[PDB]
């Protein structure tokens, strides 16, 4: 399955993951991630890292891209299209704090305001210790960590270059 | 042996930048200006601190500071004046030898290129940081007295030579070289859309009261001027290790990353200031170093 690569360039004023975070939010909203489009990094080794590489299988090209990530110019760097046999795709996993389940509780099954919170007192909590990447969202107003971890590969793909199931 | 630092000795600020007011305007029209307000919204679940067992389901009222674009105008504007103070080899500080030595051997100091990577540093647009990003659309316009001059993009570390950065240059070199004063006013247009997120300078957040405590002059978004000054003393390339221009520092050092580049391989200011007064003859690059940080000022005795 072959494969580009985007390389972020390094800058002491604006931050290397900042800048993959503003990467894959305009790859987002300039479409790219249609359903199979993937993004893969290889240097996963505490943060996300500087090199963006995208694996499509039906390929992508380098005019495509360089007018996508137009307002990046300046600290980007795209490399050429290479093959690969195998890439290290990642999937998306959530962290649940507390009301985000408290108000859907009172929702479904119909309990009171202090009902849920007395089934959800003594749990909770979860918060992972594995890379992060700070993408907003357009949809709904706010800003949030989206974490991605190791696993095994998936046929499909979502909107943000990761795979379903 | 010759000359140590004096009991006290220190240098004043001789590129003084005005706090940045940010405004939101249109490309059509760009004195339409509005007030890019900073307001608070309640932000809830940030938990799990260290050693928490049964105490970390509590949701903390965390009234942030949000920072967000106008729906209504799709272009920030980033305004701000900026003050070149002549007279820089003259240390209010301590001022004496050690002081005066230093102005008469820091004479054949090529005054024009620190001018050209000082306005450089306003034409390609290091001081918006992350406010650049964003952006394919950058202008910069150079309102010093009675001639506007604009500015596309320079790239904020590729350092190649313009014509009208160094035009401004040379009244900026002027002004550094003897004394005097200049004052160049700075607009920054952007198109960085409707509901997109403009990003002011932080402060001190230490407890878990708030999160962010950003810069806001009267309730309005705000640059630091410690942090646009900040990017224009990126002026080191002689520094040895690299050439990614570090901010000019007496140990080249950012705590960002937490690496000193200067601190050690003998491009301290101190030993090289020691050497430049005490008899030791140099070269431009690190002469011309010492030169930019006695027009960032600070400590140099102990």
């Amino acid at each position: 399955y072959n494969t580009i690569s985007i390389t972020v360039v390094d800058a002491d004023d604006v931050g290397v993951n900042f800048v993959v975070s503003k990467v894959l939010s305009t790859l987002h909203n300039k479409g790219i991630f249609n359903g199979e489009v993937g993004v893969t990094f290889p240097r996963m080794d505490k943060n996300v890292g500087d090199i963006i590489t995208l694996f499509s299988k039906t390929g992508v090209d380098r005019k495509v891209l360089t007018s996508t990530l137009n307002t990046l110019t300046d600290f980007i760097h795209i490399g050429k299209p290479k093959e690969a046999d195998k890439v290290k795709t990642y999937r998306k996993v959530d962290t649940k704090s507390k009301g985000k389940l408290i108000r859907r509780c009172i929702k479904r099954k119909g309990v009171s305001a202090e009902t849920a919170e007395s089934l959800y007192g003594n749990y909770k909590g979860e918060k992972c210790k594995l890379p992060y990447i700070v993408v907003n969202s357009k949809s709904t107003g706010q800003r949030f960590s989206m974490f991605l971890e190791e696993c095994e590969n998936s046929e499909k793909f979502n909107s943000y270059g990761l795979c379903i199931v | 042996t010759k000359l140590k630092a004096p009991a006290v000795l220190a240098y004043s600020r001789k590129i003084n930048p005005t706090n940045a007011l940010m405004f939101a305007v249109n490309w059509s029209d760009r004195d339409n200006t509005t007030a890019v307000m900073v307001g608070t919204k309640t932000v809830a679940g940030t938990q799990s601190v260290r050693g928490n067992p049964n105490d970390a389901d509590k949701g903390n009222i965390q009234t942030v500071n949000f920072a967000n674009l106008p729906h209504n105008k799709n272009t920030l504007l980033v305004k701000y004046n900026v003050k070149f103070v002549g007279d820089v080899f003259k240390a209010e500080l301590g001022g004496g030898e050690y002081s005066n030595t230093l102005q008469t051997a820091l004479e054949n100091t090529d005054f024009g290129t620190l001018a050209y990577r000082y306005v450089y540093n306003i034409a390609a647009g290091r001081t918006l940081w992350r406010n650049r990003v964003g952006a394919e659309s950058i202008e910069t316009v150079i309102t010093v007295n009675d001639q506007t001059f604009t500015f596309s993009d320079l790239l904020v570390n590729e350092f190649d030579e313009d014509v009208d950065v160094a035009e401004i240059a040379d009244m900026v070199a002027g002004v550094l070289s003897g004394e005097g004063f200049v004052t160049l006013k700075v607009e920054h247009y952007m198109l960085l859309g409707e509901g997109s997120e403009v990003f002011p300078s932080q402060e001190f957040v230490e407890n878990s009261k708030l999160s962010k405590q950003l810069f806001d002059l009267n309730g309005q978004a705000a640059m630091h001027d410690q942090k646009i000054g900040n990017a224009i003393r990126t002026i080191d390339t002689w520094y040895e290790d690299a050439t990614t221009p570090i901010a000019v520092e007496p140990y080249g050092s950012v705590v960002r990353n937490g690496v000193a580049y200067r601190a050690g391989n003998k491009t301290d200011l101190f030993t090289l200031m020691d050497g430049a007064v005490n008899g030791k003859s140099l070269t431009e690059e690190d002469q011309m170093f010492v030169t930019a940080n006695l027009i960032r000022g600070g400590v140099f005795g102990g």
